[PDB]
């Protein structure tokens, strides 16, 4: 599971760029 | 292309779909962008732990599909990110600019169609992975019939027992994963006669040993013992093989 969770943290760490956008 | 994925899969990607949906908004809907040094150096430092274990898989695999479909995913990636390092940068001089935007947008978008593409990729080379060793397993079951010492028998078991061990793990892990409950009952199912079917094959061929040498009757009905174990359990092993297949397939064929 070291793929599925590397995949997990890359998600989450796109979100607070994505809530930046959207103000 | 796939409707289903795995639990996990489907619990890691059940917030990317509304991720992608608000990021395909973007290009139609002031600006002020809040520094996002921070959040990147996160992004960098995630997406090159994800390449590296990437790198390490398509490396180690034996699988020539995942060592060609899993490399374009890391350069779609990559190039993603530095997008997202190039924008923040550009934003450093002035928080209100249009090119430093469109970076972001499509540095975030290529960065999660991205992972996505790999993990796809990564849990159809898993699944093949435990075809193969399904596979493996029905093949040395084969080789019990040429068992006719106790020597042969220690080998024999000594080099079966951890491909059963390797194989029900895999199984259970799987099993526990698929969507589908009906599928999951007939691996469970499957798993469980090759289980307690697998001291029947050992202690079948250990009365044949026995009597082979030595001497003389009963070998006819210690042969018919373990050939109908062998075929049982062979039949069980292809019985696992095709479901995970019916749900696996691939084109071509």
């Amino acid at each position: 599971d070291d793929i599925y969770n590397k995949a997990r943290e890359v998600i989450n760490a796109v979100n607070p760029v994505i809530e930046a956008l959207e103000k | 292309m796939p409707v289903f994925h795995t639990r996990t899969i489907e619990s890691i990607l059940e917030p990317v779909a509304q991720q992608i949906s608000h990021l395909v908004i973007m290009h139609e809907e002031g600006k002020a962008i809040p520094d996002l040094t921070a959040p990147v150096a996160a992004v960098q430092a995630a997406v090159s732990n994800l390449v590296r274990v990437g790198k390490e898989t398509v490396q180690t695999t034996e699988d020539q599909i995942l060592k060609r479909d899993m490399p374009p995913a890391f350069i779609k990636v990559e190039n993603a990110c530095t997008k997202l390092v190039q924008a923040a940068q550009m934003l450093q001089s002035d928080p209100y600019s249009v090119p430093a935007r469109d970076y972001l947008i499509d540095g975030s978008r290529g960065i999660l169609s991205g992972t996505s593409d790999l993990l796809l990729t990564f849990d159809e080379a898993e699944v093949r992975k435990i075809i193969r060793v399904c596979k493996g397993i029905l093949e040395y079951l084969t080789v019990a019939e040429v068992v006719e010492t106790m020597e042969d028998l220690v080998t024999y078991t000594k080099n079966l027992g951890p491909g059963m061990t390797k194989m029900a793990k895999m199984i259970d892990e799987r099993q526990q994963e698929l969507t589908h409950q009906e599928h999951r009952v007939m691996l469970v199912n499957s798993m469980n006669t090759v289980k307690e079917l697998l001291p029947v094959l050992i202690s079948a061929m250990k009365i044949f040993v026995t009597t082979k040498n030595s001497k003389n009757q009963g070998i006819e009905e210690a042969l018919k013992n373990r050939n109908f174990t062998v075929e049982k359990m062979s039949a069980e092993i292809n019985e696992i093989i095709r479901v995970l297949q019916l749900t696996s397939w691939d084109e071509d064929a």
